[PDB]
């Protein structure tokens, strides 16, 4: 049998090194679903997991939706391509339905400590923001508030509790400055938000240690990588 | 050339 | 329908959604109609990376479970037999597609060899997993398509038929990992390789960058087995 | 030495 706690713990990690993270997916959802906090490294499991599942599911999506957009143009060709796109959306739709799920029923704590809520929280918009990607009835107003609610309150954490250079506070913001641009469709908020992360992060470097440093400073050159991309410099 | 978000 | 399956096959591989992919070709094939030689590297490249990705899983947690002492749990066994049991399912499902509809009576010879490859190839994944007394039947059931494979591609093709040499790749690793007859899988593969050499000048563009190719992989795979 | 190619 094996399927205690640890067990499923073990089992997520095999997953991991063995790359099948559907699997993976499925043995940290059953060891949440066992009602135990997650350590910050349990956290990274689950985490890693459902974001290679929908990382895949999204790459897929956003091939077959592009493939829809070139059949539908003016003055082209004459059904499979939005078919089989609905297939992979719904799939895709199913799974952050199902982190969503995990992160109400069970992750979001109002008695968990800052790092932990932050990280759920960011959790909880970038799932939204997965949804709002594919979303395109009237559910798309409700969705992208559910992520900009989720990673405000996230952000009202991350500036209290956390250093800028924290790389929580950093992925969260890096997070939030892209649900602007690409969901939210505010440039203006998005670049001042992604320079205003980098340029106080930038300003604290110095007092970092040599593991916290590699970290922070990996997710600022993303923030420098999309500033030059969304300004232009 | 595409946007960065989670690791 | 059956063209909506192939267009959607196509569709899935544009996605890298082989799973998806393989049923697509799984559902175009059991329609009956015979596969076109685009459509049948469709149903090949699918299942391959389907296959491909759990073997590869297989392989991982293999080697930690046998690394033993440094530690080595019942979740190590478990998940592997999790992957194991779950690739078994893949190929036996590729292997009854091959009896139940493309190995047919008489067809031409490159679709002939390319589903005897096939059934070979999908036998010869079982034996990598393979623990057993099956573990014989199995490798007996690969040796069996590979050498009907084998009869076809000798008598019907070229030396330098990509297809007849990609065969003989197999055959030859076959023999090394599987069979453990390293001297007749290097005699194989040397052959093959000498015999595609000696007729290499005949090919046209188009056949010749197939050909050398798969002649790359047996150069590299000779120079690993026999330490030159 | 590295894996069979196949």
């Amino acid at each position: 049998p094996h399927m205690e706690r640890a067990s499923l713990i073990q089992k997520a990690k095999l997953a991991e090194q063995a790359e099948r993270y559907e699997d993976m997916a499925a043995f940290m959802k059953g060891a949440v679903e066992k009602g135990e906090e997650l350590s910050c490294e349990e956290r990274n499991l689950l985490s890693v997991a459902y974001k290679n599942v929908v990382g895949g599911q999204r790459a897929a999506w956003r091939v077959l939706s592009s493939i829809e957009q070139k059949s539908n143009e003016e003055g082209s060709a004459a059904p499979e391509v939005r078919e089989y796109r609905e297939k992979v959306e719904t799939e895709l739709q199913g799974v952050c339905d199902t982190v969503l799920g995990l992160l109400d029923s069970h992750l979001i704590k109002e008695a968990g400590d800052a790092e932990s809520r932050v990280f759920y929280l960011k959790m909880k918009g970038d799932y939204y923001r997965y949804l709002a990607e594919v979303a395109t009835g009237d559910d798309k107003k409700r969705i992208i508030d559910s992520a900009r609610s989720a990673y405000q309150e996230a952000m009202d954490i991350s500036k209290k509790e956390m250093p800028p250079t924290n790389p929580i506070r950093l992925g969260l913001a890096l997070n939030f400055s892209v649900f602007h641009y690409e969901i939210a469709n505010s440039p203006e908020e998005a670049i001042s938000l992604a320079k205003t992360t980098f340029d106080e992060a930038m300003a604290d470097l110095h007092t970092l240690s040599e593991d916290s440093y590699k970290d922070s400073t990996l997710i600022m050159q993303l923030l420098r990588d999309n500033l030059t991309l969304w300004t232009g410099s | 050339l595409r946007r960065n978000s989670g690791c």
